[PDB]
């Protein structure tokens, strides 16, 4: 049913998008609306393969009525996951503050937890004062360049046929573009481990007799022994990125 | 020792306590490779790299069997079957549909090459400033209070090894923010005044070492009728 | 909407305002000890003391100055609310965001009642009115046209994305070290000579 | 449109990679520590509003 008062000579509706949305019955003039009927994604919760084989399925954006067994989350419906009340660091993101887990192997949605909850005993006449430290040493990865290429026009697209190059020298010069592109491109590509790389403009070389009052570089100094001669973390470094 | 006088330590602190600090730097090094191996997604961010230019590679070769809209999709059996004024009208499908999959494959790397050049130029900043020397910028070089760092090189990209320094073992105190003494108000000069119940001391901030109160870690400079909660005690000379 | 579709953000704005909450109670009752190792509690005067002395003026000019200091500290925070209520374009950096996304929403759902060239612009009038060996013709350019403009919206999103990252890098680094530290660049963290965040 | 080739599957991806990319943003923003302190009951700073 609609409450849209049509006036006595209209037939048809529209809106902002300019899209049919009521119609006038012939035989009995009434007023109807017009919706689309419901549609929406789907998505697959699972854990690894090596672990188990069950999978729960998300509905994006439409309630349970349409299609443990059923829930109902802010981003849809949420079928063969149980709901539970602990609180965990998320897993697997599903919507608004939910997430799920494999945690007697069943597959559970929660609501995560932010972190540990602390409080400092704060009072205007008293001070803490740390009395022994620690050392700690941490890592950090950023990549610098990629691949560069060239690509040919004639080879790519025609082949060797004449009569397909003799098109396709009408459209322009699309190709002198792809090729300033690319080179500017690979230009790029070269300053950019120029720059980082290239900071000092002379090769130090360290003393023979490695004595430094206890500290012990062994792990990151290069190694002789080795033709490549890579420290030992370098060496790793390399065989894993393959 | 003066790295460490870089961020408020004072050089005895390092002089007396040499072989403990080696001894975690050691342990600490000799963790890294542990680390490293044991996390299987540790250098997604060199990998992803490699993935995305062999993806890009292979669609945009295995564009070339598409039809487009056309008789078949290769040219030498669509011209010697059919009259050419019709291939004239074929081949155009073909060349429009391989010049767009060109155009789309040339944006993708353009705006690929701008996140990596943004990359790039914070290695080199980090580069630059945590390994050359010492940084102040609060968990730029780190997480703690920046000593050194060391580069490592990996294909497409640099690896950093930051070394801090974590405080622990904290205590309770007592503290006053001034000392009165014959209606002079007294200010340590660096550190903090501090109590354990009966005495009195002043001490550096990130460590605990007390000290006798003496006018050479104090400058009086006012009066004991101006500061709130002003504490009296006697000062040595 | 047909096929256009808008997904959740995963943490709602009680878990933003939490950790926002959390930030302000560290900084408080901690100062800057809590964002490098673990929280050491101090007295707010002598927190307020060291950070004066952080940038070249002695503990004895806060000690004797406490009242006018808090008074004017009162006052400061108490003209904000009236200064962002008053200026109309105060918020203009978050409101663009919001149309420029419906902007480009729209324009993308209008497209669909283009004719690019074609008898008609919808699909089931062609296809009740005509045989399918003649329905190709007809359909081939309403496909070139739908396919032109979902790549031109992709590329301009993607452009909007960078430029969004890039602010978020920024406001991260802002974070990071005006809130958990004192910062002595310059006009990094306010107009002066920076005291907290 | 199945002879046209495989767009689509290209915009999936860059649609996919910009919502982890926008999920990423605030959760480098905001969650900077992983602990939760309370401010104590008694809101007296020395003379300060918060
Ligand atoms: C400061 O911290 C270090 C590291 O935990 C402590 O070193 C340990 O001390 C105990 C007791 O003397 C030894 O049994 C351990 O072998 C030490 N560890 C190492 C790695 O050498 C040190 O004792 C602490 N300082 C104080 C005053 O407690
Ligand atoms: C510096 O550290 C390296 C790494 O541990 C030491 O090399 C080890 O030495 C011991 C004792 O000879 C061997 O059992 C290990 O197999 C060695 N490890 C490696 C990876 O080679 C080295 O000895 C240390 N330097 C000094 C002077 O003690
Ligand atoms: C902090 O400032 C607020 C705002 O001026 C003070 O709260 C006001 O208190 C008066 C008297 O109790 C009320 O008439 C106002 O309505 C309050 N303001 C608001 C916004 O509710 C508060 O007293 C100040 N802090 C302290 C410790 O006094
Ligand atoms: C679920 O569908 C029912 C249909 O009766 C409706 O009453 C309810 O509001 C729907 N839930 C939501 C969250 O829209
Ligand atoms: C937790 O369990 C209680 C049982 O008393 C229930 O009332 C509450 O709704 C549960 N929390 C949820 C479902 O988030
Ligand atoms: C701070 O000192 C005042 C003295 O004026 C006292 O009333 C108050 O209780 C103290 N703060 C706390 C948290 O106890
Ligand atoms: C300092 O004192 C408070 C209250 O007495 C206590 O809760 C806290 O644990 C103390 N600090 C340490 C490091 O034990
Ligand atoms: C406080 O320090 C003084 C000076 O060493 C000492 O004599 C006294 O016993 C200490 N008191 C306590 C409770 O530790
Ligand atoms: C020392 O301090 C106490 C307590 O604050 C006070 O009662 C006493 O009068 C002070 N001494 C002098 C000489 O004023």
């Amino acid at each position: 049913e609609s409450n849209k008062k049509f006036l006595p000579f209209q037939q048809f509706g529209r809106d902002i998008a300019d899209t049919t949305d009521a119609v006038r019955d012939p035989q009995t003039l009434e007023i109807l609306d017009i919706t689309p009927c419901s549609f929406g994604g789907v998505s697959v919760i699972t854990p690894g393969t090596n672990t188990s084989n069950q999978v729960a399925v998300l509905y994006q954006g439409v309630n349970c009525t349409e299609v443990s067994n059923v829930f109902q989350t802010r981003a849809g419906c949420l079928i063969g996951a149980e709901y539970v009340n602990n609180s965990y660091e998320c897993d697997i993101p599903i919507g608004a503050g939910i997430c799920a887990s494999y945690q007697s192997q069943s597959i559970i949605a929660y609501t995560m937890s932010l972190g540990a909850e602390n409080s400092v005993a704060y009072s205007n006449n008293s001070i803490a004062i740390p009395t022994n430290f620690t050392i700690s040493v941490t890592t950090e990865i950023l990549p610098v360049s990629m691949t560069k290429t060239s690509v040919d026009c004639t080879m790519y697209i025609c082949g060797d046929s004449t009569e397909c190059s003799n098109l396709l020298l009408q459209y322009g010069s699309f190709c002198t573009q792809l090729k300033r592109a690319l080179t500017g491109i690979a230009v790029e590509q070269d300053k950019n481990t120029q720059e980082v790389f290239a900071q000092v403009k002379q090769i130090y070389k360290t003393p023979p007799i490695k004595y430094f009052g206890g500290f012990n570089f062994s792990q990151i100094l290069p190694d002789p022994s080795k033709p490549s001669k890579r420290s030992p973390i370098e060496d790793l470094l390399f065989n894993k990125v393959t | 020792a003066y790295r460490f006088n870089g961020i408020g330590v004072t050089q005895n602190v390092l002089y007396e306590n040499q072989k403990l600090i080696a001894n975690q730097f050691n342990s600490a090094i000799g963790k890294i490779q542990d680390s490293l191996s044991s996390t299987p997604s540790a250098l997604g961010k060199l990998q992803d790299v490699v993935n995305h230019n062999a993806q890009a590679l292979n669609t945009l070769v295995k564009q070339l069997s598409s039809k487009f809209g056309a008789i078949s999709s290769v040219l030498n059996d669509i011209l010697s079957r059919l009259d050419p004024p019709e291939a004239e009208v074929q081949i155009d499908r073909l060349i429009t549909g391989r010049l767009q999959s060109l155009q789309t494959y040339v944006t993708q790397q353009l705006i690929r090459a701008a996140e990596i050049r943004a990359s790039a130029n914070l290695a080199a900043t980090k580069m630059s400033e945590c390994v050359l020397g010492q940084s102040k910028r609060v968990d730029f070089c780190g997480k703690g209070y920046h000593l050194m760092s060391f580069p490592q090189s990996a294909p497409h990209g640099v690896v950093f090894l930051h070394v801090t320094y974590v405080p622990a073992q904290e205590k309770n105190f007592t503290t006053a923010p001034a000392i009165c003494h014959d209606g002079k108000a007294h200010f340590p000069r660096e550190g903090v005044f501090v109590s354990n119940g009966t005495h009195w001391f002043v001490t550096q901030r990130n460590f605990y070492e007390p000290q006798i109160i003496t006018t050479d870690n104090t400058f009086v400079s006012g009066n004991c009728d101006v500061v709130i909660g002003i504490v009296n005690n006697t000062v040595y000379d | 909407f047909n096929g256009l579709t808008v997904l959740p953000p995963l943490l709602t704005d009680e878990m933003i305002a939490q950790y926002t909450s959390a930030l302000l109670a560290g900084t408080i009752t901690s100062g800057w000890t809590f964002g490098a190792g673990p929280a050491l509690q101090i007295p707010f005067p002598m927190q307020m003391a060291y950070r004066f002395n952080g940038i070249g003026v002695t503990q004895n000019v806060l000690y004797e100055n406490q009242k006018l200091i808090a008074n004017q500290f009162n006052s400061a925070i108490g003209k904000i609310q009236d200064s962002l209520s008053s200026t109309p374009s105060a918020l203009g950096k978050l409101q663009d965001v919001v149309n420029h996304n419906a902007q480009a929403l729209n324009t993308l759902v209008k497209q669909l009642s283009s004719k690019f060239g074609a008898i008609s612009s919808v699909l089931n009038d062609i296809l009740s009115r005509l045989d399918p060996p003649e329905a190709e013709v007809q359909i081939d350019r309403l496909i070139t046209g739908r396919l032109q403009s979902l790549q031109t919206y992709v590329t301009q999103q993607l452009i909007r994305a960078a430029e969004i990252r890039a602010s978020a890098n920024l406001a991260a680094t802002k974070m990071s070290e005006c809130v958990l530290g004192q910062s002595k660049r310059v006009d990094f963290c306010g107009k002066g000579y920076h005291l907290m965040s």
